[PDB]
RNA sequence: GGAUUAAAACUAGAGUAGCGAAACGGAUUCGAUACCCGUGUAGUUCUAGUAGUAAACUAUGAAUACAAUUAUUUAUAUAUAUAUAUAUAAAUAAUAAAUGAAAAUGAAAGUAUUCCACCUGAAGAGUACGUUAGCAAUAAUGAAACUCAAAACAAUAGACGG
């Protein structure tokens, strides 16, 4: 769901403004892939599976009995009195989805505004979804993949 | 809009009502 | 004009399901609050029998005259008579009867067919209220929304299980047109189907 | 990441779940039925004070 | 090749051998920068008049067949429209039979109640004669009649107790058996899992081959399937 | 006390023991013990 | 030493409750996020306080 | 699209104490077609309808996810050394952050998402014409020409206030 992803993007911005060290997001494949990309890129300190009440200390298998109570817990980073994850916005919106070929993704990473999408800025992360997998735009260009431009994180 | 500005619309509405009453009267005599 | 004009609120007149449930509520010895006379007669006889047995174990004011025990039964059956209780109790019994005629299994209360049947009972009761309270617009609005809610649940059923859908609407006295077509229960409907009569 | 997101209930787990859920519904129905009979008994004890003739 | 479209039949039975099919195509709207779906209804030739409203069909371009017909039905991808027609006819017959049976069960119940209202005899009085005749020795013909009103040929203290039995009593025992089974299944599996040695033996005894070489989930399900096959099949 | 109660206004325990052959299977048991 | 942030799953409550019913599904409280409890200063309690009073 | 919709008004049949457009009088006044006083008709009331308009206002469309505190009630639940205590929601008040032209908003007028309605200088104008609906009053829809470089909001310091 792009709506759920929009909710998570706004939630992370709200948490950064108040500078909470730990927060939770919905437990879904897309959310987990989204969070994992942020973790590998250094935007998130930690990524743990858990419940509504907090991160799990020991592995708890997820089943239909507890799926409704599952959450993903992420740790936010702050350095030099500044949040590492300052902004998080969707590019492809629920009511206007944007699919780009690899050629247009290369233009976006080169400073060209494609379909009103402002080009990639220094130190910014743009994520792309292709065949239900989320990857960095630079990685999609390396794999010659065409996909939906989901969001941009800075 | 403020009361001051409302008063301009009030005057226009009053004059339209006054003119329609006047027209009605004429129709009665001319009818 | 040859179209099958089925009242979207009350359905076809003389629907066997609607008529039979109504008749069941008006049977001579129907009781309210979940009691059935057969279970109440055995239970009251058991109390007397049980008391005698308890008086033949630790025992050695005689027994009550049978006429007095018959009057205690008459008081219990008058207090629990459906004909002496609120109309809401009768509707509660109808909802149970309707649910059991449509349920897929014991305990099925959320299937679309069961929901539609339970809504039908309340729609029928609410429509009767409106016919006697034609100026009660607050409850007319409730009726409209309830009728539209029944349409929504049945429309989903048609998508999910078409075979059950056609069976359900036939038993409830409705037709596909009554469900699919937009309905506002407006003033033209009240005059074309003579909701209030004359 | 390699862990599956959801593990479907095994057929046996679904059987035990249905047993518990059926029991829960049956117990509540029984307890309400017995409560009603206990109120019918307490009403019989006082029906000698009620007038029908 | 001939241009083929996919669409939903939205009108049928109004024109002879003609149906209206709704085709939706994907287009880009430059103004709003969004890829939209554009809809159009096509008049389509149905040579066999097989299609029905609601069906999903593929239409293929053909020669001009009329002023406005330039496509024909080429295949029924999904036949939901045809299914609707079949289920409606069956419903009328199926419901009529059920309503007839229910109408006959209602009149029968009414007759039984009416018949009982014609018998002034009451359970309490009848149970007060079977308990006085059984304590006094008198055997008026009423008892023989009572032995027919209820079918109780023998008049003993253990016959009035079986005339006044309430269903609630049976429910109370079925509920205890249900609770026992669940409790036993859980305790059994709980204990088995606590002792890996008794678990490995348990599986082998019930016919598992080398249960030792199994996963926690691949083997706990076997234990659960066995514990529920040793407390529900034997009972 | 339940079934074996002395209250004039008893509970359903007494009626349940009657129909369950308990107030009778205990009366005989007590009497047999007295024997 | 009470643990904060731990949710008892239905799998951990196999036995019936004080009402005689089994728990087969999460309740509404279990489905509300409890992040706030992680950040609220814990109320310190002591058994000795009860004896002192 | 449909339904409901204050007050006034209208169509019939009742009712009519008090109040009270209008009208006729008494005062006040330079004058008083007013403010005050009297007599007081419609109306205000009921029954059956028409009509669908209000500063019909929170001048703030609905829905969902989310974000830092306090206080005060309310509800549910829990506990006991039995009346408090501990929890979880709702409401209200004051706020942090954020937002904003500011006044301020404060769980939205914040961070986001989805859908609908609406706006594009003033005046002309919610007017003219046409159309639709209504017994009617009217209601809805709704322009252009000419003219002008205006027009408007928040806030600031004054001046003034019967
Ligand atoms: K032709
Ligand atoms: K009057
Ligand atoms: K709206
Ligand atoms: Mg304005
Ligand atoms: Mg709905
Ligand atoms: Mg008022
Ligand atoms: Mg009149
Ligand atoms: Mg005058
Ligand atoms: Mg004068
Ligand atoms: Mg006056
Ligand atoms: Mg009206
Ligand atoms: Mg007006
Ligand atoms: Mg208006
Ligand atoms: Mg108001
Ligand atoms: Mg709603
Ligand atoms: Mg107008
Ligand atoms: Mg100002």
């Amino acid at each position: 769901s792009l709506v759920k992803l929009a909710n998570t993007c706004a939630h992370l911005q709200n948490c950064s403004k108040v500078r909470v060290a730990l927060t939770s997001i919905p437990y879904t494949k897309l959310q987990l892939q989204f969070a994992y990309n942020l973790y590998q890129q250094g935007f998130l300190s930690s990524l743990q599976k858990g419940s509504t009440m907090g991160p799990d200390k020991d592995f708890v298998e997820v089943t239909p009995d507890n799926i409704s109570t599952r959450r993903l817990w992420v740790g936010l980073k702050y350095r030099d009195n500044k949040p590492v994850l300052s902004s998080c916005k969707l590019i492809s919106k629920p009511n206007s989805r944007i699919h780009l070929p690899m050629e247009d993704m290369k233009k976006l990473c080169s400073g060209v505004t494609i379909r009103n999408i402002k080009p990639l800025q220094p130190g910014e992360l743009i994520l792309v979804r292709a065949h239900n997998n989320i990857m960095d735009i630079n990685e999609a260009i390396s794999k010659k993949l065409d996909g939906e431009v989901l969001c941009r994180v800075k | 809009d403020s009361v001051m500005r409302k008063r301009k619309k009030k005057m226009k509405k009053h004059k339209l009502r006054k003119r329609r009453k006047r027209e009605k009267a004429e129709r009665r005599k001319l009818s | 004009a040859s179209t099958d004009k089925v009242d979207p609120v009350l359905g076809r007149a003389d629907t066997p399901f609607i008529t039979r449930i109504m008749a069941e509520l008006k049977e001579p010895l129907v009781l309210s609050k979940g009691y059935n006379i057969e279970e109440v007669d055995k239970f009251l006889a058991a109390i007397e029998s049980a008391k005698r047995e308890r008086a033949e174990l630790s025992g050695l004011v005689g027994i009550e005259d049978i006429e007095k025990l018959e009057d205690r039964r008459e008081a219990i059956l008058r207090i629990l008579s459906m004909r002496n209780s609120e109309n809401k109790n009768a509707i509660k019994m109808a909802v149970e009867l309707a649910r059991k005629e449509f349920e897929r299994f014991p305990g099925d209360t959320g299937s679309s067919e069961v929901q539609a049947a339970c809504m039908t009972v309340r729609i029928q009761n609410m429509a009767n209220h409106i016919k006697e309270h034609r100026k009660d617009f607050a409850n007319t609005r409730n009726l409209r929304i309830l009728v539209q809610q029944r349409q929504a649940i049945l429309r989903y059923l048609k998508r999910d299980n078409p075979e059950k859908y056609y069976w359900t609407i036939q038993k409830l006295g409705l037709n596909d047109a009554a469900i699919t077509d937009e309905f506002n229960m407006d003033r033209r409907y009240m005059q074309d189907y003579e909701f209030f009569g004359d | 990441m390699s862990q599956p997101l959801l593990r479907n209930r095994s057929p046996e787990e679904s059987e035990l779940l249905k047993l518990k859920r059926n029991y829960n519904r049956s117990l509540l129905n029984f307890q309400a039925h017995k409560k009603k009979l206990n109120e019918l008994l307490n009403l019989y004890h006082v029906a000698n004070e009620f007038i029908v003739t | 090749a001939r241009q083929n479209f996919l669409g939903l039949v939205v009108s049928q039975g109004k024109m002879q051998k003609t149906v209206k099919v709704r085709v939706e195509t994907k287009v880009f709207n430059k103004k709003i920068n969004k890829e939209l779906f554009h809809r159009r209804d096509y008049l389509v030739h149905d040579e066999g008049e097989i299609s029905r409203e609601g069906d999903l069909v593929r239409i293929e371009a053909t020669r001009p067949l009329s002023k406005r017909k330039f496509f024909a039905i080429a295949e029924i991808i999904r036949n939901k429209g045809q299914q609707f027609a079949l289920y409606e006819s069956e419903a009328q017959l199926s419901v009529a039979k059920e309503e007839a049976q229910k109408a006959k069960e209602f009149l029968d119940k009414r007759s039984v109640r009416e018949n009982k209202l014609n018998e002034k005899t009451t359970l309490l009085r009848d149970i007060r004669t079977i308990q006085d005749a059984l304590s006094s020795g008198s055997t008026p013909k009423e008892l023989l009649e009572i032995k027919q009103r209820y079918g109780i040929q023998d008049f003993s203290q253990e016959t009035v107790r079986q005339l006044l039995q309430l269903d609630i009593s049976g429910l109370e025992v079925n509920l205890e058996k249900q609770r026992s089974l669940i409790d036993r299944i859980q305790t059994r599996l709980s204990e088995l899992l606590s002792n890996d040695l008794k678990c490995d033996q348990f599986l082998k005894d019930h016919g598992v081959e080398d249960p030792l070489t199994l996963k926690k989930n691949i083997k706990k399900n076997l234990l659960r399937k066995h514990v529920m096959m040793d407390m529900q099949q034997p009972s | 006390m339940g079934s074996l109660s002395n209250e004039k206004f008893f509970d359903i325990s007494l009626v349940d023991s009657y129909l369950n052959k308990d107030l009778k299977n205990i009366s005989n048991k007590i009497d047999s013990k007295l024997n | 030493g009470h643990i904060i942030g731990k949710l008892v799953d239905v799998t951990e409550q196999p036995h019936a409750n004080n009402k005689g019913l089994y728990k087969t599904r999460p309740n509404s409280s279990d489905k509300r996020v409890g992040v706030k409890r992680l950040y609220r200063p814990p109320k310190l309690t002591y058994v000795e306080d009860r004896l002192r009073s």
